[PDB]
């Protein structure tokens, strides 16, 4: 799934 | 140039809309991300995430509660009346327009959008720990325990509420405790929403940007899908673009877009 902001 | 996009602006009948933090702000609601965006001691990063939420649950509550307050004051600006008239004008001539946002203040439902994606979710919508199920909340206070807190000043009191005043659910059966409905950071996205999202940036054939670039997150995820089918892309944002250079209106979407879109 999509990490929110790509977990930056 | 206006003129260009107005020309296809004309002949669009799918229009994508996707808006962000940038819209939002110019309605004064603060993000608390960056240069004296402070809730107290913190940041969005520290309390927006999950393990907070386990280690301090009525401390993130408060912040919350107080996002949830301070929506009361801040209402949608000219940029979010024009997308939804806009909406509206052109349902009405069997041409669609579509809101993928990742804003969590309800502000284009507000402003009288219909089709809106939320996909970071939103401040007034909660979702049990332990049942799971999504409601749409907007209480003022969300629960009693919570009146009159969530004070922003750094040196405020906590009000270490205990766990079973905190909001819960009503499904009494279960009494599960809430939280709200939105995409912490180290969460993934709701998958059901990005296939829709695909669906619709697929039909498309004009996507504006508004309050951030396709240069990133999230406008980046989709926007490359719809300039690699050749669908012009406008940007409204107050980012400069360099000297030397598909098109995009430099100002406060406030002022640029209800232009655009009349
Ligand atoms: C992610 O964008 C962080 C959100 C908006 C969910 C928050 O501020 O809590
Ligand atoms: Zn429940």
């Amino acid at each position: 799934g999509v990490l929110k902001e790509y977990g930056v | 140039d206006l003129t260009a996009f107005r020309e296809h602006f004309a002949k669009a009948k799918h229009i994508a809309i996707i808006t962000g933090a940038g819209v939002s702000a110019e309605s004064g609601v603060p993000t608390f991300r960056g240069p004296g965006g402070f809730w107290r001691k913190w940041q969005a990063q520290d309390l927006a995430t999950p393990e907070a939420f386990s280690r301090d649950p009525s401390l993130v509550w408060e912040f919350y509660h107080y996002r949830r307050e301070v929506m009361r004051s801040k209402m949608p600006n000219p940029a979010h009346l024009a997308i939804a008239e806009c909406e509206a004008r052109l349902g009405q001539q069997g041409r669609s327009v579509v809101i993928i946002t990742q804003n969590i203040d309800e502000l284009h439902h507000r402003a009288g959008s219909k089709h809106v994606y939320e996909i970071h979710g939103s401040l007034f919508k909660t979702r049990c720990m332990s049942c799971g199920e999504v409601k749409a909340n907007h209480k003022s206070p969300i629960c009693p325990a919570l009146d009159g807190k969530g004070a922003p000043d750094p040196n405020t009191k906590e009000a270490r509420i205990p766990v079973e005043l905190l909001p819960r659910c009503e499904r009494k059966s279960c009494n599960g405790l809430l939280r709200p409905h939105v995409v912490w950071f180290g969460e993934t996205l709701d998958s059901d929403i990005l296939t829709a999202v695909e669906r619709e940036l697929e039909k498309c054939d004009l996507c504006l940007v508004v309050g951030t670039s396709s240069i990133v997150y999230p406008a980046a995820m989709f926007a490359p899908q719809v300039a690699s089918r050749g669908v012009p892309v406008a940007e409204f944002n107050m980012e400069c673009t360099p000297a030397t250079q598909k098109y995009h209106f430099e100002g406060p979407c406030g002022s640029t877009l209800p232009p655009a879109l009349e």
